[PDB]
Parts: structure tokens; C-alpha cells; sequence
DNA sequence: GGCTG
DNA sequence: TTTTTTTTTTTT
């Protein structure tokens, strides 16, 4: 692609302003391209800009070349074009080129002094290199990546640092006042948040009142049913927001005016957002099927959920290993590291639960080493809260959550603390 | 293993098989046969598909049609028992 | 139409959106046409964009194909152009092209499984699906119509939630009262019940109870038992629907006019099903087997069942994983995954029973934990419940049954309750 | 000279007792050479002697060998015959044959590597090493030579030993004077430093406040973080040093005019090194991107580190084996391999952070059977230390070390100690 | 191979000792080499004594030959060398001529008695054996091995067995008498011998005294340290050696003079053995590494040991058991019976210490029941001397040894003797 | 008019 | 070579 290379030198600032740093007259060829960058080179050096074609050639015929030589450099240099093409891909391709040039030269280059290092003292020729600067060269051609940031300072960069402090938009807060306190200001997007937690404790119906409070805030929220189906789901949010019961929803204790009503009522608010329920059979989905529904959301309707809500990771299917190609250690942490780079890509907060083992399942607590799955979900997760019930704790309706794993906050200031969970209308409760 | 054995055993049992032709060159022993196992082309009667090479280390039978490959010696094993019976014994006889 | 289709991949961005997320590899052909989508595809999971020609172009210098393949590629990109035309008439045309060879692919793969499986076994190249999945391929064949489902929006679609309130056809009802109270007007259907025993406890006197009430309430029953005759099951029918002991039976009580009457009377009650029982043997039948055994009754005996009952899922085979590869966990969970798809397909109540640990025989109390072969299947079933029977229970004529799971109510609420089981009649009753 | 080496090794003994042990079967061309040398192994593994021409003619007659191969050996050893010649010319000459013979394998094999790399995914061969692999093979070649050292021979090498009781190698301070206790005045150049933990429990903390101490003694120190952003690295490096708590910082309680001031009474101590963070992503760098990160910023920034830091071991790219090829424990191993030979050669004291498996989470001792990714790293590292912060320590704003490995002192001396992890201020204090 | 036979049956003593017994007509041919060896059994019968060629040629012209027979015969006689091949490959060659010419014989008999058995019965030969002695016939071909040795065989190896009891065949001594006396003569070959230290005892002190003491009496030791580097290991060992302090090497005290003629001192006497260390990282060493130590040791170093001492079995890694506990039972267990295993095929005495069980740690008095490795060491150990180091007899500079098993001699013969520790030079010197 | 692994 | 479920067994 060394016609593509030399347009885009000429014809593009952008990609001569992160290729010309790394480029030299051997990774191209011996023949017309060489001749070509080095009349670029020659012109660049001389006068400090990119040349143009009009300029080139005349550089040309002023340079001096032999007949073959010359037509190739003319024909070559008649083949250059715009052609404005994706700068990520260009950049992409034109490391794997230098890369690949590299490695060649390389190679070559210890093949001569190999072959050099045979011949007699006398024959030999003392500039080429020992056998011994074999390995070093070889490796001197696999670091020719293409990045020249250098990274960060903190002497001579503090005041952009102290800027970025300054930059809170990555924070959303929690419409709970003890998780922003615990979270110092709430989630943060791009970051896999999972609520944990023993069979039939409240996991969902931690991510439906997630799901509302965040929808009474204002933010888009994408709810991704695994196991229960759209309307069951929806019932629970209603169960929430509209604040009568589960049970008085199904057995009739409300009029159709009332829901009605209220329902026009919430619309009304200017404060709400929008919420999307989908469901997927058990197995059956990842971050794949994840960026399609999220493309055909966008198409579909003005839909950009800051809020994604996984029912449950393991219920999910990783998008290379198969449904049983690994065991749970690998394949869910596979999952939830393409459920992280999903958030990531996306720049939204996601939330999802996670399995405990049987061994705390009737446990007064629960450690982050009690995951049913992976114990890689504990190393990708940022914000993993825990929910212990008891007997006592029921009694009282009050589930105890644990602070797990905090990435954003300390971990032990807030450790245990108690919720008002309301299993009928499935919400949390601060507790003052 | 034993390779004229081998071409000497083949030999026989791919001369019942009709079209049978000694590819023999300076260097090699091929034999070209009609396939036993498929009758070959269907529609074309003067193909031989059925090749022997015993030039390897092993003798081996492979058939272009049907894609049979085989040692010589599972080819007699299945196919001619009475000629694979003295294919076996010979072999103890020059080892 | 390949061509075009390529080519307003390429040179359209409004068709690349709709059309993208439904087209695959397998719709275009095995020569040029399928490698050069194949290549567009790679440059899209590699960057995301919709690749140039001159991308295309360096991917295809950049391949391993053959001459032949690599000039068919070549020209196919060469005569790729854009032109001038309307966005209705390219999505219907690619969703009639999409769809016609979605039908040849599963007529091929139809043919493909006929013509191996009339092979005699040991060399019938497994891995290639059964002819019980010849119709649910071409159910597959139908559902490709460009047309995918968003989702569900709270507020948008709250008509139709509320319309599915009040219509209760979801819900089952039992014959018992506690039971009826606990679930809040009985199970659901598109659902996986669960009874937990131990060992000749019960698990399968609730079950043929359960039946019967079922059957007393008009309903179609299926009982499929996994671990005995076709007649054992029938004799607890047997005894009790005909409030019969099973020592009469078997002792010769019982005369035949007795028995004619009985039964004669009941046929007489209009407010009566009809139950069916099949037998398979351990480890010979799985939900592919249960969905031919769907097809067959409705088809031969015009039977429809909603109160499909399994003796024992852990006695079932996965319709998936090789017998004995993965470990009891992942095979159990799979299966109740697949019977609880099942369920929801044919939309029927699904009652099963499962097994507990040896530490919980002899006990007093049966927890969750205390499951027997995997911790997966209280995660996957909507309601459970723990059998327990103690010296003195059995002497009281009584079983105390815990609510394990209960996803239809709150489980805390009518935790044990003592159920008045009778042992020689094979029935439930009250005790209020 | 293969036909000498054969006839030397068959009719001398000296000469076979000198370069038998380090003969192979690679070293001979793979005609009459490679077959012959073949007979004479097996000969010497079977009666653990050399053989003779007659013993030889037995072996061939009694082989199974082509026509043209046994023509070949019965020619080669037709042709054997003892030249008379000097036992000094004959194991040099020796030597530099096998020297050749080993490079031009080594050469071929690169060459397969790079051919096997170009190839497309689902076509190209597994469990060969990719291109980041071949300095290494080079550097294996050139260590071939006809002196092997097997262990420590007591009365043959007691100089080399006496060398070693009166000379110490150089050491690296810490700031903390607890670790210069353990480990005899702190770390060597060229070592591969592991501070293992579990989740969420001080990892990056305790290479933080490393970094922070190795900065206040006038190193140069590269803090490359394969989980964290660069500011946020750059934070605990503020706090550690600016003694305000990231509390402080994250609620805006200390002023930008403080922190400049504090910035700029840092800056003016001459006792101040260099630290730049740099941030790759998870997976996305390996020990060559790490090289060409060390090639730019001396070349861009002057820029020569000794304290390089690596967040964490089994986040990086392997270099040398394909990703997602070989199971965890020979990735990681492989990696830890990699960053040993970047720190040998970079002459840097390099620190890591790996993760203990789920066991040792919450667990009062730790030992090296609870590494989760690979147990070859202890192997692999110089020193080795583990974080004990479970249950009460945390409590008592307190942490506990290990010492798995110390290669610079004794691990029974002081293996447990007692640490005052700070996590507001993200540093370790002493206890004394 | 025939000729080879031949011509060592003619030129040669042992050989012709050694294979005559087994040597019949029928093994050689039906040609020129029958006629040859019946020449060669004619003139051993008529005189007992090996015939000459100008005898043989002799015999030859005194013989019914034709014309072809003569000439063939002629050709072989002159055709035999006096050549000298080694001993052992020729017995073995010839051995296996015999037997593949025995098998072929027996095979064509038995195929000849099938075809004389489907033959008329009024029709075949009566001498053919009846095809009932066809299990039989191969017996006798199966039956021939020119030297029998298949275990030890009572009644018919007393006389070497008596040699091995008065010889001490199997014994080592100790140079300790007191472990002399206990041991009747010293440690056996092919033997584990363990060393239990209780609280306040070092493992490594016993194993150098004994290396030690081993180097001083001839024998070849490798020592195989662990916790330790191959340098820390040979200083114990010159501390004990040359009588120099431990402590006095780290301080300077000895000079590099007093050291040197030291080391040249012990190196002129020629009572001195080899002794090779070899270090190993915790847990990376099973006992199938240590089995490729000694090849590359023999191969290289032609270092054979007699003795092999490990620094502690418990850092140690059992082989086939794919796990490394700290401190596990079934490890330790599998690693002492891999050891013992080792030391048995390798004919040398193998040397470990373990530590003793916490309850042993406070009583002076150590059990068997009392020991950290409970019916896994004393199981697979022939020798396991305890040692006690209590407040009374580190005072007087002494430990006191207990005989906690002795499969050499009885154990309560002298179970319980105070040994004059030196922890300074890490000696055993003897008590009056 | 040949061609395999 | 690790990882995770379940079971069964045994040792301390
Ligand atoms: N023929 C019978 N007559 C009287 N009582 C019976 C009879 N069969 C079973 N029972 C009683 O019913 C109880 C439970 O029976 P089942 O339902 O078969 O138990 P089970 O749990 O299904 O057995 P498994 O181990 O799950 S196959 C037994 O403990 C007996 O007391
Ligand atoms: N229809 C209902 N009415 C009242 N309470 C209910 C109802 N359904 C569930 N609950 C309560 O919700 C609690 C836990 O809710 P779930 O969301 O089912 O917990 P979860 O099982 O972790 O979430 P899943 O498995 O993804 S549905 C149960 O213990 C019940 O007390
Ligand atoms: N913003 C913060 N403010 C206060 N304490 C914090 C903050 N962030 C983290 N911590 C504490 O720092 C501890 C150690 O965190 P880390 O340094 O990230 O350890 P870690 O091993 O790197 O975690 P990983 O990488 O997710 S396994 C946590 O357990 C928290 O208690
Ligand atoms: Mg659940
Ligand atoms: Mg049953
Ligand atoms: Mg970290």
C-alpha cells in the first residue's frame, strides 16, 4: 500500500502529522516508491512542509535519475490522489506495513551477517556486526509502534491534572443518598457495576429500583431481561414508580382511572426519562447482540440509554468461547470484560447481577470470595455491592447490603449498611 | 517396513482390478487400477483412479474417486485374505 | 442482486444501517461473493466503518485465498459502483433475497439430515442434528423479516401492559387453598415448578396429586415419568381420584363394579381433562424428545396439554451437552434451562421434581443449599418447594412443606405450612 | 565437516567423551549425516557405548530405511576412516560447525514464525510463537557451546564462591527501612519485583507509595498502568506526596492555590526525580510496546528510568505466545519471563502486583500455593510479597506481608511484619 | 549378523563360553552358514576346543560338500576377522538373532502342522506333531534368553548372597560411630533415610554434617537445596569442612590465603570425594526432575553420585499430582514413596528431613503418632532419626537423637543418644 | 494424464 | 496448568 502511504503523506496533514516521525527509506522498496519518499524527504528537509505534485515534479526533474528509474518515479508519481479514507484504519495499516518492512529488513540484515561471519578473516567485511548483535536488531525492529505520547508528568502537567479533577461529568448520581456518600458522587460511566447476592434475595429487584430511581432523574435506561419476560418486568417498574403494590396490581385493588392517572401524571414530569425493556432467552446474548439492539435503539427512536442494566451476567453468552467450549472461570470473565469494554464504548453505567455459592446462601454475610462464577467478575467489576437478608433482617424489611468491592470510594468508611426494602413495591428505602 | 515386498504383494492384488498399468519409472513404483471399492467414474469406464505408490516408506493405495486410502496391507486384510495370509508370512521370512 | 448489495454496502450509509444487522455469511454465495463480504465484515469488527475501495483492495492483498478466488474478488470489487436508486426498493429487495436463501440454506441442511441420518449408526458423522429438529429449522427460516423487535417502552406501551392485568390467563389455578394463597392465585404458565424431597419422601405422591387436582379442574395433563411404568403412575391417579387405597388395589378390596361405577361417574362430570402418561426410560428423553411427544399427541390424540409434569429433570438428558462431558452443575442447570424453554414455548404449567444432598435426609429442616445436583437450578425455576417429613410428622399423617423459592409472593410470608399428606390414597389435603 | 565428526565420535574416545553430550540430532542434514547419527544415538542409549562399523552395518541392515537412505548410510559409513589430527583443532572446529548448524535452525525457524504470523486467523498454525518470540530463539543459538555448567561443584569452583562471599551486588534503597532490613540494603538492577494481593485490597497502593518513595530519592520512575487512567494514578502520587487525602482532592477542599504552592516546593527540592504515567489498555501492551515507550521518551523527553512499574502482570500482552493460545499459567509465566529480560536489559529495578486466587482472599496467611494465574512466577521473580489486610487489619488501619520469595536475603527472618497502610493519603507507614 | 556370530565363535573365549550352551544348526540357515556351523560343532565335539581357519579349511577338504556348498563355505571362511567388538552388544545381538530365528522355526512348524492336519487322514505324516503341542512348540521358542536372571532365586543364589553379607554389599558407613552402631554397619542403598527436627532444630544442619562427613569417606554427593542457593549450601559445607565459623566467612575474619591452602589441602588427599549442589526453586523440583539431573550430571559431568541428599521433602513437589500444598498429607506421602522410588533405581542413599508435629515440638519425647507426616513418612522410610533440642541441651551445646524408625536394625536396641551439635561449623561430633 | 495424506 | 461446581472420603 505504498501508493496509498505516499498520497496520504502528500495530500494530508493529519496523517503526516503522526507517520512522517517514523518513516525511512528502507521500509519502502529499492525501486520507484524508495525514489519517490526520498524526493518527499529531500523536499521536506529543505523547505519545512508537505510538497505538493506540481513541486514534486519539479524537484524530479531537477534530481537526476536513470531512465527506468525516471519513468517509474513519473508513472508513480501521475497515481497520487485525496482519497480521504478512515484515519484509524490508515494509521492501523501503515504500522502493520512498517512493522512488516521492518521485520524483513531485519531478517535480511542477520542472514548478511551470518553468511558474512563464515567467510575468512581476511574476506570478511569488518563493518557488518558480530553474531552477537543478532538478537538486538531483531528487537529494535519490534518496537516501531506508531504512538508518541509519552504519558503523563506530574511536574509538568499538573495544572491540565488539576483541571481534570475539576471534570466531574463522568459522575451520575444515585437518587440514594448513601450510595452517592459511599460512591463520592455516584457512578461513573463506562464502569461495571454488579449487585450480588444469594437465589431469591432481591437481585432484580435491586436493578428495578436502580432502573427507577435513574429513570426519575431523567436518564435513558435499557433494562435487558435474561430470565422474566417485558411485561413482568415492566409490572415490578410500575410496582416502583407508581408506589401501590405487586400484589393490588394482580388482584384488581386498582381502578383503571387510578393507573390511568398516575400514569399521565409521571408523564407530565419534565424530570423523567425513558425506559426500554428487552428480553433474550437464557444463553443466548452478548455485547454483540448488545451493539446491534443498541444501533437499531438509535435508529428506531431518539433512544441513548445512559443506563444499561444487565439482569444477570451469566445468564449472558460470551461472544468467542461457546456456550460449553471453557469452564465458568474463564467464560464469564470473559463476559464481563465485554460487558466493561460495551460500557466503555458506550460511555454508560452498567449494572448487573451475580450469583453467590451455596456455601452463603443462609450466611449472616458474604465475602467477594463467595461468587458462584468466575472470580474474574471480582477483577472487572468497579462498584460489586452485596445483599445479605436474614430472619431477623426480614422481619424488620430491612436487607443488609455490604460494600464488596469499591473502586470509587473506600471500601471499609461505609461497610454494612441497611436498606428499607419493600418487597412489595420493589424498592429501596434509605433508612435515617 | 518392507517396500518390495510391498510393490511385489500390491502388484498382484491391483492386477485382478482391471485397467491396471505399471507406472514405473527410474526411481518410482506407481500402479494405476481401476477402484474396486466404487468402480470409479460412473459415467467414464476408461478411468483408473486407483493408485498405488510404493516408493514411501509404506506402500499405500489411495483412490482419487472416493477418496479411499489405505495401507496395502489393510487393503489385502480386507479384500484378498488368502493373498494377505502369505503377505503377512513372507514378511518373517526376509526378517 | 449480490452486487448491488455489496455495493450499497459500501456507498450507502442509510442501507448499511437497516440492512447490516441482518446480513450474515452464509446468504450470498461459496465463490467471490461470500469472500468479499467476508472481508467486509472483518474490516467492520476490525474498525467499525464501512471499508473503501481501497481498503478492500489492501485487505485483499492482504489474503490467503487462491488465484482463482483472489481474480474473482478482484473483479467483484472492480465492478462495485454506486448508483443512483431509492431506500424502499434496495430493503425490500435484500429482505426477499435475505429470505429466499434463508429457505435454501435450511432446505439444503433438511436434505443434508435426511440423507444422514438413513446411515448406519457409528458412521452417521455426528454432530449433525437429528430429524426431531427438521420443522424448528424452517421455523427459523421464516422468522427473518428485517423487522426486529426494540423492545418494550414503560411509557410509550402501557395500554397493552394494562391490558394483560385483568386477563389472567396467564395463571393457573390449584385445588388446594394454601396453595392457591402462597402463589397468589395459583402458577403461570411458561414456568418450572419445582418439588424437593429426598429420597421416598414424597416428590412424586405431590406430583400425582397435583395431577389429579389439575385433572378434576378440566385440564389437560401430561405426566411423564422418567422412573416407572405407565401403570404405577396410573394406579396413584388411580387411587386418588377414586378415594381408594393402594393396599385395597393390590389386595383385592376393590371389586370391578365398583370400580366401573367410579370411573363411569367420573367420566359422566363434565368439569374433567384428560391425563395422559408416557414413560421413557433414565436418560432417554430431553425437551426435543417432550416437543415430538407435543407434536405426535396433538396430532394422533388431539391432546393439548397446559399441566405438563416431569417425574424428574435430573433423570432427563440435555439436548445439548454429551452425556457425562460436563460435571452435574452445568449439565443440571442446562437442562432445567431447556425444560423451563420448553415451558414457555408451548405455554404450559411445568412441575417437576429435584433431589437434595444426602446431608438433608433425615433432617428436620431442608434448606435451599441442600439442593442435590446443581446450585443453577433454583436460579433457573420460578417456584420451589421443600418436602420434609419427620418421625413425628409421619406418625401425624402430615408433611411440612417450605416455601425454597417462590416467585410469585413473598416466600417469608406462609414459610411451613403442614400439608395433610396420606400416604395410601396418594393425596394432599388441608388442614383448615 | 559432518563425515570427520562422525568418524571421530565412532573411532576416537577423548574427542567422543568431549562433544557427545552436546551433539544433537538437528545439527546434521537431513540425508546419510542426520540417518547415521541417528544409529550411533540409539546405539549409545542402548548399550552406553560407542559402536563400531560392524555394529553399525548391524543397525542399518536391522532399520527401516528407504532404498535411496540406506544407499545413503551404507555409503556414509563406507566412507569413515580415522584421520589422524590434533584433539585441540577438532572440538573447536567442532564447536563452531555446531554454533552454525544451531543458527541457521534458529534462522529458519524465525523465518516459519513470521511466515505462520502473516497468515489469517482460523488458518494459521497454533501454539507457535509469534513474532515477539524470535530475539529470544536468537538469543538461545548463540548460548551454544561445548562448556555446560550443571550446578556448583564444591573444590572446583570455590573462587567463584569466594568472589561471591566478599563481593555484594548493588543495591537500590527503599525509603521504608523495614523493606531495606528484608532485603539487605533494598533491590538489585536486573529483578522482577511482585507485591501479590487480592482484589481491592492494595495493589496499586502499595506500588503507589513505592513509586512516590523511589521519586523523593531522585529516580527516574515509569508508572505503566494497564487498569487505571493516567490521572488517576497521578492522584495517589499527589496525595502520597502533597499529604492532602483524595477525599480532599475529589471534594475540592484544598485550592488550586495550595496545590501549586505544594507543586511548586516539590519542584524546587533537588532531591526530586522524574515520574511519567502512562496508561495502555487492558490486554494492549507487551515488553516490546514497552521498549518502544523507553526508546521515546529518551529520545523525546531525555528520559532514562530505573524504577519502572507495572500496575499488573496478567493484565499485559505476552509477547511471545498468541493471544488466547496457551492456558494462564504459561502466559503469565511467559510474561513474567518477558519483563525479566526488559529489566535486565534496561538495567531498571522493575515492581509488579499480581492477584492470589479466591482462596487467599480473606485469608489470615497466604503462601505460594494461592497464586491464582501461575505459580511459575515466584520461579520467575527475584523478590516476592503478599498484602494480609483481611478482617481486622483493615479495622486497625493496618496491613501484613508475606514474603513469599526473597532472593535477597532469608524469607524466615523476618517473613511477617506488620504494615500502616494509609489509604486516604495511599502510602505504608512504619509501625516503630 | 551370521558372519559376526562366526567369526566370535572362532576368535574369541567368553563369548564362545558365554553363547555355545545356546547355539544350534538349526538358528543360522539352510545354506553356507549351516554348513559352517556344522563344521565348527563337528570339530568341537570330536575335539573340545574352538577350531582354527587353517583346521576349519582342513575339516572343509575332509568333508561331503558339492560343488556350490564348497565354494560358499570357502567364501565364508575366508570372510571371518579376529576383530574386537564389545562384549555386552555382542551377547545381546547374538541373543537376539537366536530368538527371532527360534520364533520364525516354531512359527513355520506350527504353520506346517495346520496344513498336515487338513489333509486326508489316511493321507499325512505321523511324525508331524497332532496340533494339540501347538501351544507348547512356541513355549520352548519363547523359552530361550542366553542368561535367566528374573529376581532373586532362594536355594540357587546363596552362595552370592553370602557374599553380599559378609562384603557388606549394601552398607554405607557414617563416619559417626554411634550411627554406626544403630545402623549395623551404616545406611543401605536404594534406601530414604529422613531426619525429624523438632521446634528449635535446623533441617539443614543434619543433611550438611552429613554430606560432609560422606565427601570425607570417597562418596560422590549431590545435594539438591530448595530453600537455599547452591553458594549457601557449599559455605555450610566449607564451614564444616575447613573448620572455619560460619559467622567468621561474612565477617572477613578467614583470609583468601588460610582458605586457599585449606581447599589445596583437602584437595592432595586423595580420600576426598565430588560434591555437586543444585538449586531449586520452591516447589519446582518433583522427583522426576531430579532423575534428569543425574542424566545431564552423567552425560556432562560424568558425575555419578552414591549419595543424594535433598534439603527438606516438604518443599519438595510430587510427581503426577498436578498440586503443591505448603504443608499437605498426600503430598509428602507421594513425594517420600517418588524418593524412595528414585533411590531404588538409582542405587544410591537418598537423605531428606521433614519437620516433627507441634505436640512433638513440646515434648522431648517425639512418637511416631507425633509426627507433622503421620503414616506417610513412617511408612516409606528405612531410617528416621529424630533430633531434640531442648533449653538444657542447647546450653551444653548437644541434641539429643531418638530412633523413631529402623528398618535396618531394632530400633530399641539404642533409641535414644546425645549428639555434640556445633551450629557454628554445623557439625556432629560424638560424645564419650 | 496425471494428481493424495 | 488453574478453575469451578458436587460428592465421598479421610485426616486432624
Ligand atoms: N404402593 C405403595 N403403597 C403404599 N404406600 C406407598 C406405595 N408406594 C409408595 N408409598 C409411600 O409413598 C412414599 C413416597 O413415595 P414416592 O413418591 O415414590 O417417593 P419418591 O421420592 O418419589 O421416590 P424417589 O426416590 O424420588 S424415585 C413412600 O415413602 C411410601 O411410604
Ligand atoms: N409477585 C411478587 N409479589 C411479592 N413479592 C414478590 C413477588 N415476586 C417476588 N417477590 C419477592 O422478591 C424477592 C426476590 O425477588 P427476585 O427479583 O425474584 O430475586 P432474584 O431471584 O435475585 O432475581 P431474579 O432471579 O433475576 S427474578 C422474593 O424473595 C420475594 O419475597
Ligand atoms: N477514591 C478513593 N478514596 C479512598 N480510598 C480509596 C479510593 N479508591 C480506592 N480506595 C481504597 O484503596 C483500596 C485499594 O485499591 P486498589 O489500589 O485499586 O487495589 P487493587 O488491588 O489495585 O484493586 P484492583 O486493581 O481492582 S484488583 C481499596 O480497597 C479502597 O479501600
Ligand atoms: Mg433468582
Ligand atoms: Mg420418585
Ligand atoms: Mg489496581
Amino acid at each position: 500500500m505504498v501508493e496509498i502511504i505516499l498520497s496520504h503523506l502528500i495530500f494530508d496533514q493529519a496523517y503526516f502529522s503522526k507517520v512522517w516521525p517514523y518513516m525511512d527509506s528502507e521500509y519502502f522498496e529499492s525501486g520507484p516508491a524508495k525514489n519517490t519518499f526520498k524526493l518527499i524527504k529531500s523536499h521536506v528537509n529543505e523547505y519545512h512542509s508537505v510538497p505538493s505534485i506540481n513541486a514534486l515534479n519539479v524537484a524530479l526533474e531537477n534530481s537526476s535519475f536513470t531512465e527506468t528509474e525516471y519513468s517509474g518515479v513519473k508513472t508513480l508519481i501521475s497515481k497520487l490522489a485525496d482519497s480521504p479514507e478512515d484515519h484509524s484504519w490508515l494509521v492501523k495499516e501503515t504500522e502493520k506495513y512498517v512493522q512488516q518492512r521492518a521485520m524483513f529488513n531485519a531478517t535480511s540484515k542477520i542472514i548478511e551477517i551470518q553468511t558474512n561471519a563464515e567467510l575468512p578473516p581476511e574476506k570478511r567485511n569488518k563493518k557488518m556486526p558480530d553474531v552477537g548483535a543478532i538478537p538486538d536488531i531483531m528487537r529494535q525492529a519490534l518496537s516501531i509502534s506508531f504512538d508518541s505520547y509519552v504519558g503523563h508528568d506530574w511536574m509538568d502537567d499538573y495544572e491540565a491534572r488539576w483541571l481534570s479533577y475539576m471534570n466531574k461529568a463522568r459522575k451520575v448520581p444515585f437518587k440514594l443518598r448513601i450510595l452517592n456518600k459511599i460512591t463520592k458522587g455516584g457512578a461513573e460511566t463506562g464502569t461495571l457495576n454488579v449487585l450480588m447476592a444469594g437465589v431469591n434475595v432481591g437481585k432484580s429487584l435491586g436493578l428495578c429500583s436502580l432502573a427507577a430511581d435513574y429513570l426519575q432523574l431523567g436518564h435513558n435506561v435499557l433494562y435487558i431481561s435474561m430470565e422474566m419476560a417485558e411485561e413482568v418486568c415492566a409490572k415490578r417498574i410500575d410496582a416502583n414508580m407508581l408506589d401501590v403494590s405487586l400484589d393490588d396490581i394482580d388482584d384488581g385493588h386498582i381502578s383503571y382511572a387510578e393507573y390511568k392517572g398516575k400514569m399521565e401524571k409521571w408523564r407530565e414530569k419534565s424530570t423523567l426519562g425513558r425506559l426500554i425493556v428487552k428480553q433474550y432467552p437464557t444463553g443466548g446474548a452478548d455485547a454483540n447482540t448488545f451493539r446491534s439492539l443498541l444501533n437499531e435503539l438509535k435508529l428506531k427512536k431518539n433512544f441513548v440509554p445512559t443506563i444499561i442494566i444487565v439482569d444477570y451476567l451469566g445468564i449472558c453468552k460470551s461472544c468467542r468461547i461457546r456456550v460449553y467450549s471453557e469452564n465458568s472461570y474463564t467464560t464469564v470473565k470473559a463476559i464481563a470484560e465485554e460487558l466493561r469494554a460495551l460500557a466503555v464504548e458506550t460511555e454508560t453505567v452498567l449494572w448487573t447481577a451475580a450469583q453467590v455459592g451455596k456455601q452463603a446462601w443462609d450466611s449472616s454475610d458474604v465475602n467477594m470470595s463467595d461468587i458462584a462464577e468466575s472470580a474474574g467478575l471480582p477483577a472487572t467489576a468497579d462498584f460489586m455491592l452485596a445483599v445479605i437478608e436474614t430472619e431477623e433482617l426480614a422481619a424488620a424489611e430491612q436487607q443488609l447490603i455490604k460494600q464488596i468491592k469499591s473502586r470509587y470510594g473506600d471500601k471499609n468508611k461505609w461497610n454494612k449498611f441497611l436498606m428499607g426494602v419493600q418487597k412489595g413495591n420493589q424498592k429501596w428505602v434509605e433508612i435515617e | 517396513s518392507i517396500p518390495w515386498i510391498d510393490n511385489e504383494f500390491a502388484y498382484r492384488a491391483l492386477a485382478h482390478l482391471p485397467k491396471f498399468t505399471q507406472v514405473n519409472n527410474s526411481s518410482t513404483f506407481k500402479l494405476r487400477f481401476r477402484c474396486p471399492v466404487c468402480g470409479d467414474s460412473k459415467t467414464d469406464q476408461n478411468k483408473a483412479r486407483g493408485w498405488y505408490y510404493g516408493d514411501n516408506n509404506e506402500g499405500n493405495i489411495h483412490c482419487y474417486n472416493c477418496n479411499y486410502h489405505a495401507p496395502i496391507g489393510i487393503y489385502l486384510k480386507e479384500f484378498e485374505p488368502d493373498l494377505y495370509r502369505e503377505y503377512i508370512f513372507e514378511i518373517r521370512k526376509e526378517k
